[PDB]
């Protein structure tokens, strides 16, 4: 029927003045574009078919050709930037926004999908979709008393497209667009579908990846407890964006960070800092490093929750990039912590895994670790216990590492190494 | 996991 | 507000 048409035949049918001939040719184009291996997107673009597809979007009296061209344009728009641009250049954005109000659910869903692809290209096309007025019709489709009455696949497509309207950072989405979208996002964050939840958290993670004012717009909508709950989900596609969102929020103020602590997030971190997926461990340790960069009462909550032994853990054994986040977590801890808090670090065994990491060739992690050691020695000076710590560093081979680092190509590796030796290893 | 664009095979 | 905070690397 419409399987395995040549492009030349598709053009012949679309160029006839017979709507039914154009419908069959358009469906055949859709089927070509739907195959997984190397769909002839450029061949379809080169044949001048995009203006015709866009024109078919407006044929209200023939909804099948609206659907077939919507699907075809969706798949062209799903390619490279140049391929998405060709769809935009053909006038597709307002035609797709007009289809959002279609009485045919499968047609409006396809328009939702298509706009998601166009917005997904980047901030310029994202903001152009916003300027054409897409947000109001999109949100109207979710203005129902109970989300559960909407078709699952429909709801997932709306959520995903909304997440693209929140994505990308230079520039971030318009402030008023984010405010318009947020209450619907909050509602989707409480839905029970795992895919809606994953994409909802992805959207929140994009919105919190910016300055503190962007974080605050999200935080004051009250989503932090729900994010913490999703942090404990069994589905890793939910935990990853939830954790990215939580970690983003703790890059903000101590007040915004405190709301993460208040919501009970630290109790999840024994699992996160031992999580088998290496990227979860990295994100969780980075998150921890920004919490230990906070106030002393926030460092105390890390201590209370038993998380210092888990930092000793990842410092002792983890992927290197996670180990460097753990080094940062320690140095931040030692910069803001009390004497008692810093002494507790030593009691948990931080010193030897810290010393072993001075074997690394990463120059910045060596600077990080030497800053931590200096801060710990400063805590030892206020107690008259500098030498008990020097023998501890010497007994685990740490002194041999600090002494060797005086011959390092960076000129503050040495200049911190020799000062440590000059002052504490006389 | 979070692709910017999605192709429709259906 | 807090200069000790680090963005993602």
């Amino acid at each position: 029927g419409t399987v395995n048409w040549s492009v030349e035949d598709i053009v012949k049918g679309i160029n006839s003045n017979n709507l039914e001939s154009q419908l069959q040719a358009t469906q055949a184009a859709r089927k070509l574009l739907s195959r997984e291996k190397q769909p002839p997107i450029d061949n379809i673009i080169r044949a001048g078919l995009i203006p015709k597809f866009v024109s078919f979007l407006g044929k209200t009296d023939c909804s099948p050709i609206q659907f077939e061209s919507a699907w075809a344009l969706t798949n062209i728009a799903s390619g490279t930037s140049e391929q998405t641009k060709a769809v935009v250049d053909g006038g597709a954005i307002p035609a797709f926004i007009s289809l959002l109000a279609s009485p045919h659910a499968h047609i409006s869903e396809q328009a939702v999908w298509a706009l998601g692809n166009i917005a997904g290209d980047g901030s310029a096309f994202r903001d152009l979709v916003i300027k054409h007025g897409a947000i109001d019709p999109l949100l109207a489709l979710l203005a129902v008393p109970d989300l559960s009455t909407l078709a699952c696949g429909y709801l997932r497509n709306l959520t995903w497209t909304l997440s693209n309207l929140c994505r990308n950072k230079n520039p971030a989405p318009p402030l008023d667009a984010v405010e318009q979208i947020l209450p619907t996002l909050v509602r989707l964050l409480h839905h029970n579908d795992p895919e809606v939840l994953a994409d909802s958290c992805w959207a929140i993670s994009y919105l919190t990846d910016g300055p503190n004012e962007r974080i605050e717009m999200v935080v004051k909508k009250g989503v932090v407890p729900q994010l913490v709950k999703l942090l404990g989900a069994t589905e890793l596609p939910i935990v990853t964006p939830a954790l990215r969102a939580i970690g983003n929020i703790v890059t903000g103020t101590d007040e915004q960070t405190q709301k993460v602590i208040d919501a009970g997030a630290l109790a999840v971190f024994p699992s996160l800092l031992t999580n088998p997926k290496t990227n979860i461990q990295k994100e969780a340790t980075w998150t921890m490093s920004n919490i230990t960069a906070g106030r002393q009462d926030q460092i105390q909550q890390v201590v209370n929750h038993g998380l210092v032994p888990f930092l000793v853990g990842v410092l002792s054994k983890a992927d290197f990039k996670t180990q460097k986040e753990a080094a940062w977590a320690i140095t931040n801890y030692t910069s803001g912590g009390t004497v008692e808090q810093i002494v507790y670090l030593v009691h948990c065994g931080i010193i030897e895994p810290l010393m072993n990491l001075l074997s690394a060739k990463d120059t910045k992690i060596i600077q990080v670790i030497l800053d931590a050691i200096s801060n710990i020695f400063q805590a030892a000076e206020k107690l008259g216990e500098t030498e008990k710590l020097s023998i501890m560093i010497e007994e685990c081979g740490g002194l041999d590492k600090i002494e060797a680092l005086q011959r390092h190509e960076n000129e503050s590796v040495y200049k911190a190494s020799l000062n440590l030796i000059e002052k504490y290893f006389s | 996991a979070n692709p910017r664009k999605r192709h429709r095979e259906d």
